[PDB]
């Protein structure tokens, strides 16, 4: 029955202000509790604050200092402002209804992603990971995703892996690849990482070798 | 103030039955209603228990809530596990003009055989030592379920600085993989006369090691 | 295997009037010299239908994916037969099966497959002067095909591989319709020598095939052969050419049609019944001609616009403030009870109060009790330690539950509590609060026990004065203000609800809407429920009377619960529509009468006549309308 549709500015940079709106179809603001909840990437839910029935507001003490929540009944719409943003405000944000003060989160908005990032397009540093013959390539501090890798210009695919990219404390990514061969095969041909980073049009076929 | 805690992961084979605990702390969980939400990845959560025992309309009677003030705990039992039960589960309650949530438990239904992590660790890049840094990498692979956590050492002692790490995600053969990186300087690499990376996974524990 | 087509200059699609086109034989039944009525998916008459182009002048060609809706009417005026067939399905992307038709001079290939259809599906057709023929160089329709389940080849169609020119000498037209996993097709071909567009005249499509495909269809796309002529570079930057074809799309929808079958068993004319009032008249009489007269043809009827519900003022609120905001609470061993009856309980002021530390209910959810009713409610109240609030619930145990206040295991009330050390704590403690530490046995549910005599602890039979094994049964709480929270006082209230055979007297408040007048509305006045037009009244009920009835014993007036005003109820239960005709031999224009409704148009005694001019000049009656009024066909 009742629908919540939400929208706002999904991409920000540090010390700006975040702003979302959520709007209700098939229902009315007056009788119910309306609330904002966020979920950091791969983390537990955090409740931000709420409007009660008849439109007074209550906020989580940990965000009280820099949050504001407000309604316009003439649009069936309510909104969240969160000031002074930092990387930690990166999350998915949901609006939700509750029937009464201690009751369930009854229905949910579709959720919207927010990324707070200082970063802008920048090519990789590319490196050996010396054999220990599993042997590897480190692609360190590059942005944005994606990036592409192969070994020995495609001449080698034996025991390859390509781990998920870490979004680092720099706001840049890092990626690793490993290739795996018998203990005889230490540096025995053109051991290189064919790193191609099309967000900066870049390509390098950088060295990997035995210590 | 008041906190709900949950186990990070739970798993059992399909057709079997599991309990997810949700433990109150710094106050008494029995004092207000408890809800359980299921979130299936990439979507908004949904309720499965909406007061301590009450099950919403359309929710399978496989789902069953409970509470006891003697353990200061709630718990959710799912009986007759199925492929579609694999999700995150969060308990939640009102406290003191605050809604509190548990950390959430991942439930997996145990389709594959068990698999311990194959682990790999490398020396820092020679060319990065030349570039005045030392990012060692600890790489974790082929585990099942997707549940590892990672613990770096420099020398033999645990190290918390310079560590940066992925969530575990599904590799091509439907096992799980993760990676962790320990960023230091070349002097710090030369200072730490070994490097190690313990991995713990569904009670099993594993290691991988390198040194200057 | 897949490629792209250049993103282009274009103009929006046009529209044209379908006229009579798009009728087809519904059934495999011979019927001769007869008029038959049927309800089916048809293209309704005179519909605007989308007109699409495929022209290299620039570069406007128009084969998007289109909806299938209930079914498609398609038409082409002929060129190089640039349309090669069509693809139908849902996801189109191998992962759902889709139907491919391709209509080649080698073979009419019909295939259902997991086709991976392209960013731009087409046949790359090149003039192979290598071997003095046009040919398809490239099946640029799909990347892969899998799990096909069905294939058929029909006989090579009236459509060709070469860069030919039908030059609109022929109109080819089709209906595509999917029902119950049977994909029907119908078609007709027809010589035309108009310049362009759909012609006026009637024709019926015959059945062409039925395919028992079973698959999901939602969308379709027209497939084109694109001229990689030898003047083109042979790439997809510009190595192609569109030609100059045209095609049309309309949609079927549920309609009743009347079909004229001639002696030869062929459909020869039709009426879309829902089109206009004369079409409804012909469809009612089951005839293509209508004699001069007036014909009752349909019923008009108005529908309610809103629902109003309306109940007496909320006034007699239950005494909860006297219980919860009370100055002195009881000791738990001697707990107070108050009994609540004959009032409106608004539990909302309790259940969404932030003040309470504990609030929960058993057998009842707060989401329901504001719309529930009871014989009585009891509020029991007392003071206990913060630890002991645990024990005020079903099935609990220890000194408070067992020696002071026991709830039933099947209890249906609510327990509410809050911390206080302001009303009820001070230095040295407030010792005025007590509990039974000892008893011979546990209490039964809602028992109380004020009995104050020395508890003999088994051994040493004790002559009514305290000593070893012989203890006074009550203890007093040490309610210091600096106690830890488990030892702070908490005031408690337990609300126990009940139902007996006596009528209910405690109930949740009833919401009222605004009161609206002079619209047909659904309504509920204090339980009296109905539908009609509400208006003010001259009636005068006696002070106790609530609603009026007519001589037929049906409700015709009502009193408003919140203002005591009298309202007349009038039914919006109208009827009758009639069509007035000069005879179809004379003319196709008509007038219509609505049998009794407040509205050229012209109100009359016999309802509002629409679509004919009222004139003051009297004549003898041509066609009788109502109450000395007639209608006629005149200059």
């Amino acid at each position: 029955q009742v629908q919540l549709q939400q929208w706002g500015a999904g991409l920000l940079k540090p010390s700006e202000t975040l702003s979302l709106t959520c709007a209700v179809y098939g229902g009315s603001f007056s009788g119910y509790y309306w609330s904002w909840i966020r979920q950091p990437p791969g983390k537990g839910l955090e409740w931000i604050g709420e409007i009660n029935h008849s439109g007074s507001t209550n906020y989580n003490p940990s965000l009280k200092s820099r949050v504001t929540i407000s309604v316009d009944t003439s649009k069936n719409q309510f909104s969240l402002k969160l000031s002074s943003v930092t990387a930690a405000d990166t999350a998915v944000y949901y609006c939700a209804r509750r029937w009464w003060l201690r009751g369930a989160f009854d229905i949910w908005g579709q959720g919207t992603t927010v990324t707070v990032s200082s970063a802008s397009t920048k090519g990789p540093s590319v490196f050996p990971l010396a054999p220990s013959a599993a042997l590897g390539c480190l692609v360190k501090d590059y942005f944005p995703e994606p990036v592409t890798v192969s070994w020995n210009s495609g001449a080698l695919t034996s025991g390859v892996h390509t781990f998920p990219a870490v979004l680092q404390s720099s706001g840049l990514y890092s990626l690793s690849s490993v290739v795996t061969v018998p203990s005889s095969s230490l540096g025995t041909q053109t051991y290189i990482c064919n790193v191609n980073h099309k967000p900066s049009n870049t390509k390098v076929d950088k060295r990997v070798e035995p210590k | 103030n008041f906190m709900l805690t949950q186990p990070h992961s739970v798993s059992a084979s399909p057709g079997k039955t599991v309990t997810i605990p949700c433990t109150g702390s710094s106050g008494n969980i029995a004092s207000n209603y408890v809800q359980w939400y299921q979130q299936r990845p990439g979507s908004a959560p949904t309720t499965v228990i909406y007061e301590d025992n009450q099950r919403p309309s359309g929710v399978p009677d496989r789902f069953s809530g409970s509470i006891d003030s003697s353990s200061n705990s709630a718990s959710l039992t799912i009986s007759g596990l199925k492929t579609e039960d694999e999700a995150d589960y969060y308990c939640q309650s009102y406290d003191n003009n605050i809604q509190v949530f548990g950390g959430g438990t991942k439930l997996t239904v145990l389709g594959q055989p068990k698999a311990a992590p194959s682990v790999t660790l490398f020396p820092p890049s020679s060319e990065e030592l030349q570039a005045n840094k030392a990012t060692l990498v600890c790489l974790i692979s082929d585990f099942y379920p997707g549940a590892v956590t990672v613990a770096w050492k420099a020398d033999s002692s645990p190290v918390k600085a310079g560590v940066e790490t992925t969530t575990p995600s599904k590799q091509s053969n439907n096992k799980y993989a993760a990676s962790s990186y320990l960023s230091l300087t070349p002097e710090q690499w030369k200072s730490h006369r070994s490097y190690s990376c313990q991995v713990t996974h569904e009670g099993s524990t594993v290691e991988k090691t390198v040194a200057p | 295997q897949c490629v792209n087509l250049t993103t282009r200059t274009q103009l929006p699609p046009a529209y044209t009037n379908s006229f009579t086109r798009g009728v087809y034989y519904p059934d495999k039944v011979f019927r001769s010299s007869v008029l038959h009525s049927t309800q089916d998916l048809f293209l309704p008459f005179f519909s605007n239908v989308t007109w699409f182009h495929a022209i290299h002048v620039t570069k406007r060609f128009d084969n998007p994916v289109l909806p299938f809706n209930d079914g498609v009417y398609f038409a082409s005026t002929e060129k190089s037969n640039i349309i090669r067939g069509w693809i139908f399905g849902t996801t189109l992307d191998s992962k759902t099966q889709s139907l491919l038709i391709v209509n080649n001079a080698t073979n009419v290939v019909i295939k259902v497959c997991e086709f991976q259809f392209c960013n731009d599906p087409f046949l790359g057709v090149y003039y192979h002067k290598n071997n003095k023929s046009w040919m398809e160089s490239e099946f640029r329709v799909y990347s892969s095909a899998n799990n096909c389940t069905f294939e058929y080849v029909s006989q090579p169609f009236l459509m060709d591989l070469e860069g030919k020119q039908g030059n609109f000498k022929n109109l080819r037209e089709f209906v595509f319709k999917n029902i119950d996993g049977y994909f029907k097709i119908y078609s007709k071909h027809t010589p035309i020598n108009l310049v362009r567009d759909l012609p006026q005249g009637f024709s019926a499509l015959e059945p062409l095939v039925d395919l028992p495909i079973g698959i999901n269809i939602t969308r379709f796309q027209t497939l084109l052969a694109l001229h990689r002529s030898y003047l083109t570079p042979g790439d997809s930057s510009s190595g192609w050419t569109a030609g100059a074809a045209a095609y049309y799309v309309g949609y079927l929808q549920p309609r009743t049609f009347l079909l004229k079958y001639n002696e030869n068993g062929t459909i020869t004319d039709a009426v879309d019944c829902a089109l206009d009032p004369l079409s409804e008249t012909k469809c009612t009489l089951k005839s293509f001609t209508v004699e001069k007269g007036i014909y009752q043809t349909s019923n008009f009827r108005v529908q309610p616009t809103e629902s109003i519900v309306r109940f007496p003022n909320i006034t007699n609120l239950c005494p909860f403030g006297e219980v919860f905001n009370a100055t002195r609470f009881a000791s738990v061993y001697a707990w107070n009870r108050k009994r609540i009856s004959n009032c409106v309980a608004d539990y909302s002021v309790l259940y969404n109060s932030a003040s309470f530390s504990t609030f929960k209910c058993y057998g009842v959810s707060p989401t329901k009790l504001n719309d529930l009713c009871f014989t009585n409610v009891y509020a029991d109240s007392f003071v206990i330690r913060g630890d002991e609030v645990r024990q005020i619930a079903p099935g609990q145990t220890g000194k408070i539950a067992d020696y002071n206040y026991k709830l039933p295991d099947d209890f249906t009330g609510c327990v509410i509590a809050w911390n206080s050390n302001n009303l009820d704590s001070k230095v040295g403690g407030n010792y005025n609060y007590l509990y039974r530490l000892f008893r011979k046995s546990n209490l039964k549910p809602f028992e109380r026990d004020i009995s104050t005599e020395i508890y003999q602890a088994g051994s040493t039979p004790c002559n009514g004065v305290e000593g070893f094994n012989c203890y006074f049964p009550l203890q007093s709480y040490g309610f210091q203000p600096t106690n830890g929270v488990g030892y702070q006082p908490y005031r408690v209230v337990v609300l126990s609800f009940e139902l007996l055979h006596a009528p209910a007297t405690v109930c949740g408040p009833k919401k009222s809407t605004n009161l609206v007048k002079n619209k047909c509305v659904n309504f509920n006045f204090n339980g009296l429920t109905g539908t009609g037009v509400l208006t003010e009244s001259n009636k005068k009920f006696l002070p106790f009377q609530q609603f009026g009835r007519d001589i037929a014993d049906t409700t015709d007036a009502v009193r408003d619960p919140q203002t005591l005003e009298i309202l007349d109820i009038t039914p919006c239960s109208f009827g009758g529509v009639s069509v007035i005709t000069p005879g179809t031999n004379t003319s196709n224009q008509v007038a219509v009468l609505y049998q009794d409704v407040n509205c050229n148009v012209f109100q009359t005694r016999a309802g509002c006549l629409i679509g004919a001019e009222h004139v003051n000049n009297s004549y003898e009656c041509d066609i009788p309308i109502g109450a000395g009024i007639c209608a006629s066909y005149q200059t």
